C-alpha cells in the first residue's frame, strides 16, 4: 500500500466512523437538537473555513458528511492527497462535534477537547510576537515515558507551544511533565480525531487574525501555511487513519515528521529516527528560529 | 500540412519562398511518395546480386531475396546496420574527445578545468589520484578511455553508477558489451552476405553495439568534455532566430565536436578580434549555436542557441549570417549551395566531413587556439560582404534556463534535505519524491526533427502532456532546443504547464519542470541519472516508472539511442515509424519480446497524445509493479 492509498484509506475508516458516530446522534437526539463547540463564534471551524456554512443541528452535521464524501476522490495525484487529508480533518470535526452532542462533558481532565475563541485570541498576541515561534502537534506513542518527556519539554523550554494526542499524554504525566495553557502543554484528546482541536487553533487563527471571510478555503490554507507555525510529531505505529490525518496538516502547509518509515516528501513528510535530533530537525522543517 | 508550429520559422519560410531558395521541406515535397520497399525495410542491397525487394506483406508476391534472405533477415540487418552507423557517429565523437584529453596540458590550449570530476572518473577508471599531478591523472584516464575502444582481451570499463543487476541480466543475455569499435565491426560482419539470417540474433547483436554508445562512447565523450571544459551548471540563455544581431558580426557554430566550438568561444573574446569585428564597421561578435555544439556552449557558457537541426537553412535566410561553421553530423549539404545565394562564408573545418563548394579550413588540433582564430577571423572580415538590404531577423527569441548536469541536478536537491536527516549530495530527494507518488515518474524527451512530422509539435505536444500529467521531463539535443525556443526551459511553466505535483516540486527546489541536460551523448547523463536512482533503490532500471521518447527522429544515432536505452531497461516511444513494418518478427521482438529480454520495450506512436496517455499508463503499472 503506497502513500496515497494509505491516505485514501485513512480517510474512508474516517468517514465511516463520522457516519456511524453522526447516526447513533441522530438516533438518541434527533435532527433538531442543537449542534455546537463550547464558547466558539465560528460554529465548526473546518466546515465553516471550507464551504462558509454554519452547522447548528444535527441533522446539518448529517448533511455535512457530504463534504467528506466529495473531498475523497481516488486519484493518484497530488491534489486529491491534500483533498482526502482535508476530508479526514472535516470527518475528525464531525466526529468531534458528535461527542460533544452527545455527551454533556465528553473530556475530562487533563484532556481538554475544544479550545474556545478567547483562549485563541489570547494565544494570539505571544503568537505574532514570537513568545511563541511555533506549535508543536505531538501525536501517538514514544517508545518510552522518558524520551518523551524530554522531547516535550524540549519544546517546552523553547516558548513552544506544544499539543499533545494520544498516548503520549499518559507518557508526559509519568515523565512529571507540568501541563496547561499558561505552561504551554495542552493535552487535546487520547483519540486520534483530538488533533482537529489543534487545527481549528489554525483555522480560526485565519479567521480571527487573518480576517478571510469563511468559504475562502485556499487563502485559509495559505494563511495557515505561511503564517502558523505548526508541526506534527507522530510518534509510534503509524495506522492509515493517522496517515490520512498527517496529510490534512500537509494539506494545511504544516510538515509531518515521525519515528516511523513512511513514504518520504521532502519538506512535508520526514523520518526521524534520533529522538534526540527529533526537536532541531522539526524546527528546521518548520523554519522556526529560537 | 503546416511546415512548423514556430512563427519565426514561418516568417523566415516566407522570405524564402520569395528569395526563390529551396529548404528541406521543398525537398520532402519533391520527393514525393517515398519508395515503400525502402519504408517498410523490405529492400536489400548488401551484395551484387542483388538488389532484392521482397514484399512488405507476408503471403503475397516475392518472399526471398536472391541468396534466400526472408523479410525479417533483411528488415533485421537494416536495423542493425542503422544501430552501427549511429554507434560510429558517437564513437567517433568520445574518441576525439578522449585524445583531446590526452593531450591536455597546464600551459596548453586544452587544460583540466574540473579536477574533482577527473578525480571522480578516475576513481572509475581505477586510476591512481592522491599525491599525483593533475596532469598525469588526466594522461591515464584518457588512455583507459581510449582503451575501451580498441581493446581486444579482457573486459571494458563501465561506470559505477550501472546497476550490478543490469549488468547480470546483459552477460545471462549475450548482449555484454565489448570495445566500441569491435562491437561496430561485429555487426558489419554479420550483416554480410551469407552471415546471419536470424532476426532475434541480429537484434541481439545490434543491442550489443548500442551498449558501447550509450555506456561507453557517449558516457565518456560526456564526462571527459565535462573534465575539459567544465562541469555545466544552472545558466540563462537565449533561443531562436532572434538571437542573430543585424548590426553586429553573426557567427553561427553547428555540428558536434565541443573543442572547435569551445576555442572560438575563447578566440571571440581576443582583443585583436574584437578591433578587427569594430574596424568592419560591426558593433561587435555575437556567436550564436545550432543543434549540439550549441547545446555543448550553451549548457556551459550561456552561448545564444539559433536553432535546431531544421531550422539550420533558414539561419542562413536571414541574410545576417556572416559565417557558418560546421564540424560534423546532421550539417544538411545543402547550405553549401544556399550560402551561395547570400554572402555567408561555409566552412567546413573537419577532415571527417567534407562538403563540396564549401571552404574547409581544417581545424589544427594541435594548435586549437590559433586555429580557431583564423577561422573566425574570416568570418568576421566576411561582415564587409553584408548586404543590409538582404537582412530580415525574426524578433522572435526564448529566454531559457539550462546547464542540469547531474552535479547541477543533486545541487539543486540539495535544498530540499533536511540538515538533521541528510544525507547531502545524493538523489534521494528525487527518489523520495518518485516513490511517494507526488512525481508519477521521470521522461526524457530527445531526437531531432523530421519533415514527416510538423516541426516541433510533437516535442512540444509530448512535453506538456507529460509534465501536465506530473512526470518530470529531461530533454537533450534538438528537442531540448524546441523546448527552449518555445519557453518550457523557464521557471514560470512550472506554474503555466505542470500538474500539481510537479509543480510543487517545482518550486520546492527552484527548477524549471523541463532539465536540459544538454547534447545528445549528454543522454549518457540521463542514464547516469536513473541509474543512481535504481542504485539508491535497491532494483534494476527496468523497475523504476521512467521512459523515454523520440517525438521526431530521423538520425542513425537515434536509432542507436534508443536501442540502448531499450537494452538498458527504459521503454522507448518512438514518434516516427522505423524502416521495420515489412518485417513481422522484428516489429514482434521490438514491441512485444524485448519486454523478455530486458524488461523494457520499443512503443512506436506517432499521435503525441496517445504517447503520452500510453506512457502514463506503462508507467503506473511499473509503480503498481513496484509497490509504490
Ligand atoms: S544479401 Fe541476399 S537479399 Fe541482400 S541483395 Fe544480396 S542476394 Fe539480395
Amino acid at each position: 500500500m503506497n502513500l496515497f492509498q494509505t491516505v485514501f484509506t485513512g480517510s474512508k475508516q474516517a468517514l465511516a466512523a463520522a457516519e456511524g458516530i453522526v447516526k447513533q446522534a441522530v438516533d438518541e437526539k434527533g435532527r433538531d437538537y442543537k449542534v455546537a463547540f463550547p464558547d466558539t463564534a465560528y460554529s465548526l471551524p473546518v466546515i465553516f473555513a471550507a464551504t462558509g456554512k454554519k452547522i447548528t443541528n444535527v441533522g446539518e452535521l448529517e448533511g455535512a458528511l457530504d463534504i467528506v464524501r466529495s473531498l475523497i476522490v481516488e486519484e493518484e495525484m497530488l491534489d486529491k492527497l491534500l483533498n482526502s487529508g482535508l476530508a479526514t480533518a472535516v470527518a475528525a470535526e464531525i466526529i468531534e462535534a458528535a461527542k460533544y452532542v452527545l455527551s454533556d462533558a465528553p473530556y475530562a481532565e487533563p484532556c481538554v477537547g475544544f479550545i474556545s475563541d478567547p483562549i485563541i485570541r489570547s494565544l494570539g498576541v505571544p503568537l505574532v510576537t514570537g513568545d511563541i515561534p511555533g506549535v508543536a502537534v505531538i501525536l501517538g506513542e514514544c517508545p518510552d515515558s522518558e524520551t518523551a518527556a524530554k522531547i516535550i519539554k524540549d519544546y517546552q523550554s523553547k516558548g513552544l507551544l506544544t499539543c499533545l494526542v494520544g498516548k503520549v499524554i499518559d507518557q508526559a504525566i509519568e515523565g512529571k511533565v507540568k501541563m496547561g495553557l499558561d505552561l504551554r502543554v495542552i493535552p487535546l484528546g487520547y483519540d486520534v480525531t483530538s488533533v482537529i482541536h489543534v487545527v481549528t487553533i489554525a483555522i480560526r487563527a485565519a479567521l480571527i487574525f487573518g480576517g478571510i471571510k469563511g468559504g475562502q478555503l485556499n487563502d485559509i490554507l495559505k494563511y495557515t501555511a505561511e503564517r502558523v507555525p505548526a508541526f506534527v510529531n507522530a510518534f509510534g505505529p503509524l495506522s492509515e487513519l493517522v496517515v490520512s490525518a498527517g496529510a490534512g496538516a500537509i494539506a494545511l502547509g504544516f510538515p509531518v515528521l515521525t519515528d516511523q518509515v513512511v513514504p518520504e516528501v521532502p519538506t512535508l513528510l520526514l523520518t526521524q529516527k534520533d529522538y534526540d535530533k527529533m526537536v532541531k530537525t522539526s524546527l528546521e522543517a518548520r523554519n522556526i528560529k529560537i | 500540412k503546416a511546415k512548423s508550429i514556430d512563427q519565426a520559422t514561418l516568417q523566415l519560410l516566407d522570405k524564402a519562398k520569395q528569395d526563390g531558395v529551396e529548404t528541406v521541406w521543398d525537398r520532402k515535397a519533391d520527393m514525393k511518395v517515398q519508395c515503400g520497399f525502402g519504408s517498410a525495410g523490405v529492400c536489400c542491397r548488401n551484395c551484387s546480386m542483388g538488389p532484392c525487394r521482397v514484399s512488405p506483406v507476408p503471403g503475397k508476391g516475392v518472399e526471398r531475396g536472391i541468396c534466400g534472405a526472408t523479410a525479417d533477415v533483411i528488415v533485421s540487418r537494416n536495423f542493425a546496420r542503422m544501430v552501427a552507423a549511429g554507434t560510429a557517429a558517437h564513437s567517433d565523437h568520445g574518441r576525439s574527445i578522449a585524445l583531446s584529453l590526452y593531450h591536455t596540458s597546464k600551459d596548453g590550449d586544452i587544460k583540466v578545468k574540473d579536477e574533482n570530476k577527473l578525480k571522480e572518473v578516475a576513481k572509475s577508471f581505477n586510476v591512481e589520484t592522491e599525491g599525483r599531478d593533475i596532469y598525469d591523472i588526466a594522461h591515464d584516464v584518457a588512455k583507459e578511455g581510449l582503451s575501451n575502444y580498441g581493446k581486444q582481451l579482457g573486459e571494458v570499463t563501465l561506470p559505477p553508477s550501472l546497476p550490478e543487476k543490469r549488468k547480470e541480466l546483459w552477460r545471462k543475455l549475450g548482449v555484454y558489451p565489448r570495445a566500441v569499435d569491435r562491437e561496430i565491426a561485429a555487426v558489419m560482419h554479420s550483416t554480410h552476405i551469407g552471415c546471419n539470417a536470424d532476426a532475434e540474433a541480429m537484434i541481439k547483436m545490434s543491442m550489443r553495439c548500442s551498449l558501447t554508445d550509450g555506456w561507453m562512447g557517449s558516457f565518456m565523450g560526456t564526462e571527459f568534455s565535462d573534465i575539459m571544459f567544465g562541469t555545466p551548471h544552472s545558466i540563462d540563455t537565449e533561443a531562436n532566430l532572434g538571437v542573430l544581431e543585424k548590426n553586429s558580426v553573426n557567427v553561427v557554430l553547428h555540428g558536434h565536436e565541443p573543442l572547435l566550438s569551445e576555442m572560438v568561444v575563447e578566440a571571440a573574446s581576443d582583443p585583436e578580434l574584437v578591433e578587427l569585428a569594430k574596424s568592419v564597421g560591426a558593433d561587435g561578435i555575437n556567436l550564436c549555436g545550432m543543434c549540439c555544439t550549441g547545446n555543448e556552449v550553451s549548457m556551459r557558457h550561456g552561448i545564444k542557441i539559433a536553432g535546431n537541426f531544421m531550422q539550420q537553412e533558414l539561419a542562413v535566410v536571414t541574410g545576417a549570417v556572416d559565417g557558418l561553421i560546421v564540424d560534423v553530423q546532421c550539417i544538411m549539404p545543402a547550405l553549401a549551395k544556399l550560402s551561395k545565394s547570400y554572402h555567408t562564408k561555409f566552412i567546413t573545418t573537419s577532415p571527417k566531413a567534407h562538403i563540396t563548394d564549401s571552404i574547409y579550413m581544417e581545424f589544427d588540433e594541435e594548435n586549437p587556439l590559433d586555429s580557431a582564430k583564423k577561422i573566425l577571423k574570416e568570418a568576421i572580415l566576411n561582415f564587409k560582404n553584408r548586404d543590409q538590404s538582404k537582412v530580415m531577423i525574426p524578433e522572435l527569441k526564448c529566454k531559457a534556463i539550462l546547464g542540469y548536469s547531474v552535479e547541477e541536478i543533486i545541487n539543486k536537491l540539495d535544498k530540499v534535505v533536511n540538515t538533521q536527516i541528510g544525507p547531502m549530495q545524493t538523489v534521494k530527494p528525487l527518489a523520495d519524491v518518485l516513490v511517494s507518488g507526488v512525481l508519477r515518474g521521470a521522461a526524457a524527451v530527445v531526437g531531432c526533427n523530421n519533415p514527416k512530422v510538423v516541426q516541433d509539435s510533437a516535442h512540444i505536444e509530448t512535453i506538456k502532456g507529460l509534465i501536465k500529467n506530473d512526470v518530470i521531463v529531461v530533454v537533450t539535443g534538438c528537442a531540448a532546443q524546441a523546448a527552449a525556443k518555445y519557453g518550457l526551459l523557464q521557471k514560470e511553466a512550472a506554474e503555466k504547464y505542470a500538474g500539481p505535483g510537479l509543480a510543487t516540486v517545482c518550486k520546492l527546489v527552484d527548477i524549471p519542470p523541463v532539465l536540459h541536460m544538454g547534447s545528445c551523448v549528454d543522454i549518457s547523463r540521463i542514464l547516469d541519472l536513473v541509474g543512481r536512482v535504481a542504485n539508491l533503490l535497491g532494483v534494476d532500471m527496468s523497475d523504476l516508472p521512467v521512459a523515454g521518447v523520440a517525438p521526431e527522429w530521423m538520425s542513425e544515432k537515434a536509432v542507436a539511442i534508443g536501442t540502448y536505452v531499450v537494452t538498458s531497461g527504459i521503454d522507448t516511444w518512438l514518434g516516427v515509424a522505423p524502416p521495420v513494418t515489412g518485417g513481422p518478427e522484428v516489429v514482434d521482438i521490438l514491441t512485444n519480446k524485448m519486454e523478455d529480454w530486458v524488461g523494457a520495450k520499443f512503443f512506436i506512436e506517432t499521435d503525441p497524445h496517445k504517447a503520452v496517455e500510453q506512457i502514463v499508463n506503462r508507467m503506473n503499472e511499473k509503480r503498481k509493479k513496484l509497490g509504490i
